[PDB]
């Protein structure tokens, strides 16, 4: 049960949407960028912790954030 | 904010070129804008990017 | 696994698709012979029960261990037997 | 959109692997993936090996939902063929999943509400010491 | 189909890539900005394919580069040679091989640098050599410094022509794509000529120049009056002197009256009583039979004039009903991707290293070579850790064939799917003979260590408690020595002498060879082997096997070769990549192949090495303390590494004080290892932040901006300091010890 | 040749070049002034 | 060693029913749902 | 050249495994399909019962001509007497199983399927009772297989290559 949180300073490159592996995130439309949409992540329930999303993130400093935490057979990327 | 071609020293705390001093890209005149300037720097991050957008209150006028 | 043609999935058949079969049950319900049946059911069925068991099997375990390991005889037992030899004495002549 | 149902569809033509399901798609959940294809073609699958997909409706069984968007992501920037998956539940539940709204989560869309979007800096962020004996995670805030 | 195929003057020859330092790749041309550039720089310089996409330039680059190759090593043998023309003792070891040592390296004065140039003998101050090149030189017939010095220039002549036909073929005349493609005609060309008749040459050199030299020598004539070797050619009464079979001419080989030769073309076992080596006669006709037979199967493939066999009919031929489409795609594969050739010969020819080590202590081929211990011991370490490094790098090359080259339309039902489909099992069973193996051996030896701890000595799998033989190498060594006599008639004694059957032979008061007991403690040993080659051989094999997908990553090709993780996500997956695999896998072969060579050590000089004196009572070196003394991990401790390595802490102030020194400095290089293996990038990161502050207050920050290694360079780092650091330990302690006791 | 001058102003040519002659000049002046353990000046 | 039986009777109970009931105990209680 | 032996577990390409000559034959499937463990219609208290008989029979000799007192003139009650203590150990463990998987209301957890898609009745053994009374049938057995290969290699002489 990882959390992600996306902040502010969100430009709306879409990077990080087309990094998921599990489909966690997704664009909606926004005002406060040139781009006009920003990242959301509403199946935080089938995200991992890979962190590609912040790997593919331009900005100073990230504006998607992923924090780990609670384990489940989900997060643990079992197929057995 | 500040004018094409300034010189302007970061002021955000968690950035990688605090303290240090950019070269204005452009500024975003819509209303909503929240971080509107470009400012273009020398070095790269440990992301490997030199561009990042910031608000008028995190830059110096030197 | 409906199985009529390359289809492997169904709702219907559940089990078939996420192959939960038996590889090698057989229910053949003939096995043993009566009096056989009866004799082992009459004298191996006490120990049917778990929470009797976990206790008489800790228990009897105990009191075996303990028995064997304070009467063991010294010709098995080279800890119960001793030293047989005169001690050595240290290097700097301490004992 | 109406999320679609599921049908009797054929599988791609495969010759058995290892990398299979297992007891935890008999006990627990496993995921289906369904596309349409205009010709028969040779294809990687996610779990090892090559496999043959059918000219029109597919059907593919897989253990987890990574497998089935890398094989989706294979299909639509390879192949250029739209796909859907759903997740099935012991009991027969079938969950619609992945366009959530008929549309690619890289497109925005209208109707879509924003899940968890802070509107500050990462660097407001408060002190874990100001939340002490809370249950607060200072990113919840 | 098969013809010369180039093009005329496709690059250009000038200097102005040579100031381009990252001029290969499109992302190093940029320049640096980071530190990181450097690193990457000369890690991607010779991974051609990963430059470009087609397959003609990277094939004209690996032709140029196999030249400069070959020219460095013709280097390397001229450099070789002249040192032993000009700073060697060889003529006088000629004289005295038994009491000379060999000496080919002078050390200059400068600092007390006098002290390594030690008394080898012959009036001669320098470094004893254990590369075995005097006894090469003697069994060639080289009897002079003129002629040394002359193989010395000519060896630099051809370093030239290496280094022009490279030039030539890469700037000038670069062959078309379609010209690497003839392998039928250039596994023709190789298996016969450079095969067949380069053996053929030998054995012309041998029976014409080194069988009457030799024979002389071992005669007791003094070297300085022998007749040089071309008096042999030009009057053949001598030959026919020594061989009479020579005054007969041609004509028994042409009228196949080959039974005439038979007094210098011999088949006879054993060693030369006078020298300790194989008859030379024998190789004389081993070298003429190989030349015959390759020369025969260098015929065998088609070309150009319609007879022979083609190689994609026999693939697709040979397939059955367990294995679907059978061997079929794999002339493409190997036609078309160079990694896959590197992987195969690589696992050839580390094999073949390892075989060659054996069967060179085995039998000596070489005069004076089984009573040099120390040359032995030097030759077999040496080839053996080449072959394990080559047997490793066959499974890193096959993986970054399996990431890179491999097409899964082109192999849809052949043997590499099916291998792929059921892998999960081949894992799983190789797991579970690993920790067969490990259990049923190790703990043998624990419980020895135990039993022995206990003062209980009849509960050990000791020769004298509960015995372990090993009846199936007892077998095999008795039923080779009765060769001779039954399946090998025409044999005069067996193939060596360690086979139980046999007797001893002894040069200048020193046993040579000698037959080999095996007991309880070789068949530990062996299984000990046995269990670390299973587990490196499953450690690369699920390398190689994921390197593509698993459950854990279902895109790990996605991703590429060399990848240090996924993230911490999943539970974590550090290390998913077949470059780590190769990564552990360097330390199991280090594990294994140490094991080994301790394991030769040991038993050499506890039961064949020694010294002889009359009535023929043979003293051996440890005194065969290994039948009792190896069975515990403790007798190891104390009676090997503690009892044998007081030579290398006891060298200094005398002229082996450099193997103490560098004993010291692989115990140091090897501990210096371990902080780049047990760390992480973060920590090493944050420091140079502060150490770049320090650095910018005083504005002197440098441009290029400092940064950590990266997790792959730093697992790599540590990896190579800590192989380095463990074999130059090794190589000290065995040249000290063996210098010194032989 | 001024490809030729910019190569062999390159980092390791040049650290090369600078090594050996240091390396020297100590060996030379080693052999000439031997087993120099305290400043006479 | 005034009683010189007690060792014998000891070191078996402390070394081998202690930790069978103690593990035993150990794996229900972590094995379970409540 | 079209036959082909090796064939995807029951029909399914998309279930883990292979149906190979090992797994599936006539006579291992007989063989394994006539052990007491798979008979799933028997009491589990005679499977049991025929499964520890079988383990304590085998168990003594590795006990007897290997240990501490092999050499002695106690051997066979010694090593008798630790095949019967492992016996023990092995029954404590099944218990402890048995109540860690199995509750009282569960019904089962043994596939109820055949291969050929019939429908049986799942195996009882998988049940707290059944595991309950299988493990006192193992029990009883395996206390009964050692005593009597002790019975038959000492109480009476009956010579043996090895003994
Ligand atoms: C710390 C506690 C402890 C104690 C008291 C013992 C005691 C003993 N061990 Mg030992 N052992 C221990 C820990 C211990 N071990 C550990 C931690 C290991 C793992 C490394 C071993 C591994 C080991 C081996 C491999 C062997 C022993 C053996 C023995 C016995 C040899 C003495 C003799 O005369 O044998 C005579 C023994 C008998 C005649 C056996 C009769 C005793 C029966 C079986 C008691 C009944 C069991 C009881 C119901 C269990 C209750 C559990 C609740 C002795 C009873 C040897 C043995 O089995 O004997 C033997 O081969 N031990
Ligand atoms: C792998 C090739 C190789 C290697 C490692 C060496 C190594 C060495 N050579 Mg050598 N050499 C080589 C090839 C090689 N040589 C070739 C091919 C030639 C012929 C051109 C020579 C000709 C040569 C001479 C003439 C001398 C050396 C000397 C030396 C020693 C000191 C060199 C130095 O510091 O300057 C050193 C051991 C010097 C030496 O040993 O002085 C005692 C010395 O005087 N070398
Ligand atoms: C490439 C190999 C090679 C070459 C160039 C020569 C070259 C020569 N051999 Mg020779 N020879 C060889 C291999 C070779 N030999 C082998 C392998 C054998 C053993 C079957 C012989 C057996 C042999 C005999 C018996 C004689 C020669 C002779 C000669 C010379 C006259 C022709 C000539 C120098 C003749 C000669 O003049 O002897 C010096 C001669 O009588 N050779
Ligand atoms: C004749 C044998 C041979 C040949 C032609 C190659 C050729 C190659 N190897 Mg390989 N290798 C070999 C033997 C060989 N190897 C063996 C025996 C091992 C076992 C240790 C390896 C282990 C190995 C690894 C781990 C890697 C290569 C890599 C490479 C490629 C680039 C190497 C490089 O960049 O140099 C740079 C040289 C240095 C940095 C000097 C360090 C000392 C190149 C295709 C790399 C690669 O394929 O990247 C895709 C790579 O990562 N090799
Ligand atoms: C902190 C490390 C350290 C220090 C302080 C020294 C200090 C010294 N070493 Mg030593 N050494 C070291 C590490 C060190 N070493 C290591 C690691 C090694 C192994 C590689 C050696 C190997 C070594 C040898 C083999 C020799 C020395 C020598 C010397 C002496 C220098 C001779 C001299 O004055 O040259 C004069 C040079 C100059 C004055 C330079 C002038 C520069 C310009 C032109 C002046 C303006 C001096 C006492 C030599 C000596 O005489 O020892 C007593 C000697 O023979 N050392
Ligand atoms: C920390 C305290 C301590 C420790 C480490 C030991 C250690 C030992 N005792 Mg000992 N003992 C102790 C206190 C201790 N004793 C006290 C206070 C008494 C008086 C009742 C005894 C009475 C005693 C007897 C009568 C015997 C031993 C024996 C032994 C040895 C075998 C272990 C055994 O049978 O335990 C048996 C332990 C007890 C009967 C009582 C121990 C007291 C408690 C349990 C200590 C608390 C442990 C710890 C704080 C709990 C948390 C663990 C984490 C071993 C050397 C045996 C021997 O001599 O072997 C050669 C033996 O026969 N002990
Ligand atoms: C180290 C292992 C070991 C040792 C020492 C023995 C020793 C012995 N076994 Mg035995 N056995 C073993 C492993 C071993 N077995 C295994 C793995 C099996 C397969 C389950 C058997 C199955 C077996 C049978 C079926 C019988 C023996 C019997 C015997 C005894 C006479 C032969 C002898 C004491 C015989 C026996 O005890 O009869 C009285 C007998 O009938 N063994
Ligand atoms: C001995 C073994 C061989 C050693 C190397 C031999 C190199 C021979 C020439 C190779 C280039 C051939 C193509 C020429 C053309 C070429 O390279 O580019 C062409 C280019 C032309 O420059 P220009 O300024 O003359 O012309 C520019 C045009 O735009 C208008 O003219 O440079 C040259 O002509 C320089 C040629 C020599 C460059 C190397 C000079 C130094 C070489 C030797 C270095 C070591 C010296 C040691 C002395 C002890
Ligand atoms: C022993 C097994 C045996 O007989 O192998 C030999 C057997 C031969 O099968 P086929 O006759 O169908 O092979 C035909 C060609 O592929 C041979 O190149 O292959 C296998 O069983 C596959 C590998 C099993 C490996 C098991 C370990
Ligand atoms: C591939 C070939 C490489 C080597 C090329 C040069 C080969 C030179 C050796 C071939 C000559 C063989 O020499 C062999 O026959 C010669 C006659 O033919 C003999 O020569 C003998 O008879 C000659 C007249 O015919 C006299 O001039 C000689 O004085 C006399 O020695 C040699 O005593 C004998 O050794
Ligand atoms: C020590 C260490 C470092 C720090 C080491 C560094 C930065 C390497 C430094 C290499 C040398 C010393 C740099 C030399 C720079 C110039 C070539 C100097 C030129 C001037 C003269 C000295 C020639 C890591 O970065 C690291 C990363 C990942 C895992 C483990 C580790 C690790 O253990
Ligand atoms: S950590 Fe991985 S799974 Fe989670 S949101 Fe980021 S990319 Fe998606
Ligand atoms: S510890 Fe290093 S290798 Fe492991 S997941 Fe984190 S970053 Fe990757």
């Amino acid at each position: 049960a990882h959390s992600v949180k996306i902040y502010d300073t969100c430009i709306g490159c879409t990077q990080c949407v087309r990094a998921c592996p599990t489909d966690v995130l997704e664009m909606v439309p926004w005002d406060g960028c040139k781009a006009s949409q920003i990242a959301s992540a509403p199946r935080t329930e089938d995200c991992v912790g890979c962190k590609r999303c912040e790997s593919a993130c331009p900005t100073d400093f990230l504006s998607v954030r992923v924090y780990l935490g609670a384990e489940t057979t989900r997060s643990m990327g079992l197929a057995y | 904010g500040p004018k094409r071609g300034s010189i302007v020293k970061v002021l955000r705390r968690e950035s990688y070129w605090f303290n240090d001093t950019g070269k204005v890209v452009a500024v975003d005149q819509a209303p909503g804008v929240r971080y509107p300037v470009v400012v273009r720097f020398d070095k790269v991050n440990y992301a490997g990017v030199s561009t990042n957008n910031y608000s008028p209150d995190e830059l110096e006028a030197a | 696994k409906y199985g009529e043609k390359s289809v492997y999935f169904d709702l219907g058949e559940i089990d078939n698709t996420t192959g939960n079969w038996d590889l090698y049950g057989n229910d053949d319900p003939n096995r043993y012979n009566g009096f056989q049946n009866k004799f082992f059911e009459t004298f191996a069925g006490a120990f049917t029960k778990r929470g009797l068991l976990l206790k008489f099997l800790v228990l009897g375990g105990a009191t075996t261990i303990g028995y064997l390991g304070s009467t063991s005889s010294p010709d098995l037992l080279a800890i119960k037997n001793g030293p047989k030899q005169v001690p050595v004495m240290g290097p700097r002549g301490r004992k | 959109t109406p999320p679609t149902l599921n049908a009797d569809t054929p599988a791609p033509i495969f010759g058995g692997s290892t990398g299979g399901l297992l007891r935890k798609a008999q006990v627990e959940e496993f995921y289906v993936i369904t596309w349409e294809s205009p010709k028969e073609q040779i294809f990687e699958m996610p779990t090892g090996g090559a496999a043959i997909m059918r000219s029109g409706p597919n059907l593919l069984k897989l253990a987890r939902k990574e497998q089935c968007l890398a094989l989706g992501a294979r299909l639509r920037t390879k192949f250029k063929i739209q796909y859907q998956f759903y997740r099935v539940f012991p009991n027969g539940e079938v969950q619609y999943l992945h366009p959530k709204d008929g549309v690619y989560p890289e497109k925005v869309n209208a109707g879509r509400s924003p899940v968890g979007v802070n509107n500050r800096s990462i660097g407001k962020n408060a002190n874990p010491a100001e939340l002490k004996f809370a249950h607060k995670q200072a990113y919840d805030l | 189909e098969v013809k010369i195929m180039v093009e005329k003057d496709p690059v250009k020859t000038s200097f102005e890539k040579w100031a381009k330092p990252g001029h290969f790749s499109r992302t190093l041309a940029k320049g640096p900005n980071t530190t990181t550039w450097i690193w990457n720089l000369h890690a991607d310089a010779h991974d051609f394919d990963s430059h470009t996409n087609d397959l003609e330039e990277i094939s004209r680059k690996v032709f140029s580069a196999h030249f400069g190759q070959l020219a460095v090593i013709f280097i390397w043998l001229s450099g070789m040679y002249f040192h032993g023309a000009r700073f060697s003792n060889y003529e006088a070891w000629l004289s005295d091989p038994t009491h000379i040592k060999p000496s080919a390296q002078v050390v200059w004065p400068i600092v007390g640098q006098k002290i390594l140039n030690g008394d080898v003998g012959g009036g001669f101050q320098g470094i004893q050599i254990t590369s075995g090149f005097f006894q090469l030189w003697r069994a060639s017939g080289i009897t002079s410094e003129l002629q040394l010095y002359t193989t010395a220039i000519g060896g630099l002549i051809f370093a030239a022509l290496m280094l022009f036909a490279g030039w030539f073929h890469y700037h000038k005349a670069a062959p078309k794509l379609a010209w690497f493609q003839n392998v039928e005609s250039m596994l023709n060309h190789h298996l016969a000529g450079l095969l067949g008749l380069g053996s053929l040459a030998w054995a012309g050199h041998q029976v014409h120049v080194s069988l009457p030299i030799n024979r002389l020598l071992d005669a007791g004539v003094d070297p300085k009056e022998i007749p040089l070797p071309h008096e042999f050619i030009l009057n053949r009464d001598l030959l026919a002197q020594l061989y009479p079979s020579f005054s007969k001419g041609l004509t028994p080989f042409f009228t196949l009256n080959w039974s005439e030769y038979s007094d210098f073309l011999t088949f006879r076992g054993g060693l030369n009583p006078v020298t300790g080596g194989l008859w030379l006669t024998d190789t004389a006709h081993h070298h003429l039979a190989i030349a015959v037979l390759f020369l025969v199967a260098g015929h065998m493939y088609r070309t150009n004039f319609g007879i022979g066999h083609s190689m994609k009919e026999i693939l697709e031929a040979h397939k059955g009903p367990f294995t679907g489409e059978g061997h079929k795609g794999l002339y493409e594969i190997l036609t078309t991707s160079w990694h896959a050739q590197l992987a195969i010969n690589l696992a050839m020819l580390g094999s073949l290293t390892i075989i060659v080590a054996h069967h060179m202590y085995a039998m000596p081929p070489y005069p004076y070579l089984a009573t040099d211990y120390a040359t032995q011991l030097s030759l077999f370490t040496h080839h053996m850790w080449i072959g394990g490094f080559l047997v490793v790098g066959a499974a890193a090359h096959a993986a970054i064939f399996m990431v890179r080259d491999y097409d899964p339309t082109t192999q849809y039902n052949n043997l590499l799917d099916r291998v792929l489909r059921h892998r999960d099992a081949i894992i799983s069973h190789l797991n579970w003979v690993c920790i067969f193996l490990g259990f049923h051996s190790f703990g043998l030896y624990i419980h020895n260590d135990t039993m022995s701890a206990l003062g209980r000595p009849q509960d050990m799998f000791s020769d004298t408690a509960i015995q372990l033989q090993p009846v199936f190498a007892q077998w095999i060594q008795n039923t080779h020595a009765l060769a001779p006599s039954l399946t090998a008639p025409n044999a005069t004694a067996s193939t060596s002498l360690t086979w139980g059957g046999g007797d001893l032979v002894a040069v200048g008061g020193k046993v040579a060879l000698l037959p080999i007991p095996l007991g309880t403690a070789d068949f530990l040993v062996h299984h000990i082997h046995a269990f670390t080659i299973h587990v490196t051989v499953l450690i690369l094999l699920k390398g190689v096997l994921f390197a593509r997908s698993s459950r854990l990553i279902p895109d790990k090709a996605n991703l590429g070769f060399r990848f240090p993780c996924d993230g911490p996500g999943r539970g974590g997956t550090c290390q998913v990549s077949a470059w780590d695999h190769v990564f552990l896998g360097l330390f199991w072969m280090y594990n294994a192949i140490s094991v080994v060579i301790f394991h030769f050590s040991w038993k050499m000089q506890s039961d064949v090495w020694g010294s002889i004196s009359d009535q023929g009572v043979v003293t051996h070196i440890t005194g065969g303390n290994f039948a009792q003394s190896s069975i515990t991990i403790n007798g190891w401790l104390r009676d090997f590494l503690w009892a044998q390595a007081s030579q290398v802490i006891q060298s200094y102030g005398s002229s082996l004080s450099a193997y103490g020194l560098l004993f010291l400095g692989a115990h140091f290089v090897w501990a210096f290892s371990l902080m780049f293996l047990f760390s992480g990038r973060g920590y090493w990161q944050e420091l140079i932040e502060s150490i770049v502050w320090a650095h910018n207050k005083l504005k002197v920050a440098p441009a290029i901006q400092p940064r950590a290694l990266s997790i792959v360079q730093g697992r790599a780092v540590g990896v190579a300091h800590y192989l380095l650091g463990g074999i130059a330990t090794t190589w000290a302690f065995f040249l000290a010890r063996i210098i010194s006791v032989g | 040749m001024q490809d030729v001058k910019t190569y062999l102003s390159t980092a390791p040519v040049l650290a090369t070049l600078w090594f050996g002659f240091l390396a020297g000049l100590l060996i030379e002046i080693n052999r000439f002034f031997p087993d120099a353990l305290v400043l006479p000046l | 060693m005034t009683a010189s039986y007690l060792p014998s009777i000891f070191v078996p109970l402390i070394g081998l029913v202690f930790p069978a009931i103690t593990m035993a105990s150990l794996f229900i209680y972590i094995e379970q749902d409540e | 050249e079209k036959y082909q032996v090796i064939e995807p577990l029951n029909g399914d390409p998309f279930i883990g495994g292979f149906e190979t000559p090992v797994t599936s034959s006539p006579l291992i499937a007989w063989y394994l399909s006539n052990l007491p463990a798979y008979r799933t219609a028997v009491a589990p208290l005679l499977r049991g019962v025929e499964i520890g008989l079988a383990h304590g029979y085998l168990l003594v000799g590795p006990f007897v001509l290997t240990g501490p007192l092999r050499n002695s003139a106690v051997r066979g009650e010694a090593g008798s007497l630790a095949a019967a203590g492992l016996v023990t150990i092995l029954t404590m463990c099944l218990t402890i199983y048995g109540i860690a998987s199995f509750k009282e209301g569960e019904p089962s957890k043994a596939p109820s399927l055949t291969l050929t898609g019939r429908q049986k009745d799942a195996d009882k053994l998988q049940t707290a009772e059944g595991w309950a009374s299988f493990t006192g049938g193992w029990f009883f057995g395996g206390l009964s297989g050692v005593a009597w290969a002790y019975i038959l290699l000492y109480v009476l002489n009956l010579p043996y290559p090895v003994k």
